């Protein structure tokens, strides 16, 4: 039988922007702007 | 220490201090936002190429004793048990031992 | 290909019934939006103020 | 490296930016037995 | 454009041959329904054979 190759997914709704895309959901992100 | 004290007859100087602050602020804001956007596109492309690279690493070792399925999976033309599956993950699949 | 005019990426389709150029709607549209956003990031993120 | 708290600071501070959000992806695109990377995580 | 080529290559699988110039040729008669399915991403691979 088969062996599939893939990657991690989770329940994150954290979104980031890129040059080509907007509102892209990522599994993990780091905020590098200190707001508090 | 940001912020300087100027008298009311120094407005033409206070304004230069303001300009450096606004000037550097636009430089850093523009660069910070493009740095983040450029890095995020590179990051996502990196991750997508890493999983494809893994697929090819596997494809290259499995060679002709498998078929690709077209959905990012492979199927063997021979019985493949835990030792076989572990070898594929390990990069030790003994291709010459198996046949269709 | 000079002939395809209905998008950036596409197909030739040369079967026995004839040859025509078709944009791959999904590929063209995604690339199109990607480029548009790129141009806008360069332009729209520039800050202006009265000076 | 960056902060948006206030433009006037005293001390050894991050750079001030006119931005509400600088977020780096660190993870994978969270794309939401039958498939591999082709269809999603 | 390369990604499109591979999307197509992956669905066409073994009922085609690559030509080496960025084109594919079928080992079976391929009419408008067939060609449209390849463009659509619905090529019914199991229905065709060499
Ligand atoms: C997502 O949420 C469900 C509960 O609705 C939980 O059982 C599951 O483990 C969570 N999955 C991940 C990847 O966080
Ligand atoms: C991005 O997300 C914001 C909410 O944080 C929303 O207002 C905006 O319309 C979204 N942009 C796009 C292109 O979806
Ligand atoms: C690969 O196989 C060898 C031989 O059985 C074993 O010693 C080694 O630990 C395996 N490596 C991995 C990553 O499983
Ligand atoms: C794909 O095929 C289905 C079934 O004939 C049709 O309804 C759909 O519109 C086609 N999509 C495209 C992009 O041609």
């Amino acid at each position: 039988d088969q062996i599939c190759i893939g990657y991690h997914a989770n329940n994150s709704t954290e979104k980031v922007d890129t040059i080509l895309e907007r509102n892209v959901t990522v599994t993990h992100a780091k905020d590098i702007l200190e707001k508090t | 220490a940001v912020g300087k004290e100027f008298s009311n007859l120094e407005r033409r100087l206070e304004n230069l201090n303001k300009k450096m602050e606004d000037g550097f602020l636009d430089v850093w804001t523009y660069n910070a936002e493009l740095l983040v956007l450029m890095e995020n596109e590179r990051t996502l492309d990196f991750h997508d190429s890493n999983v494809k690279n893994l697929y090819d690493k596997v494809r290259m070792q499995l060679r002709d004793n498998v078929k690709e399925l077209g959905n990012g999976c492979f199927e063997f033309y021979h019985k493949c048990d835990d030792e076989c599956m572990n070898s594929v993950k390990n990069g030790t699949y003994d291709y010459p031992k198996y046949e269709e | 290909w000079q002939g395809m005019v209905d998008g950036w990426y596409g197909y030739h389709h040369s079967n026995d019934q004839g040859s025509g150029y078709a944009a791959d709607k999904e590929s063209t549209q995604k690339a199109f939006d990607g480029i548009t956003n790129k141009v806008n990031s360069v332009i729209e993120k520039m800050n202006t103020q009265f000076e | 490296p960056f902060h948006n708290v206030h433009p006037l600071t005293i001390g050894e501070c991050p750079k001030y930016v006119k931005s509400e959000k600088l977020v780096l992806a660190t993870g994978l695109r969270n794309v939401p037995a039958i498939a591999g990377f082709i269809e999603g995580g």
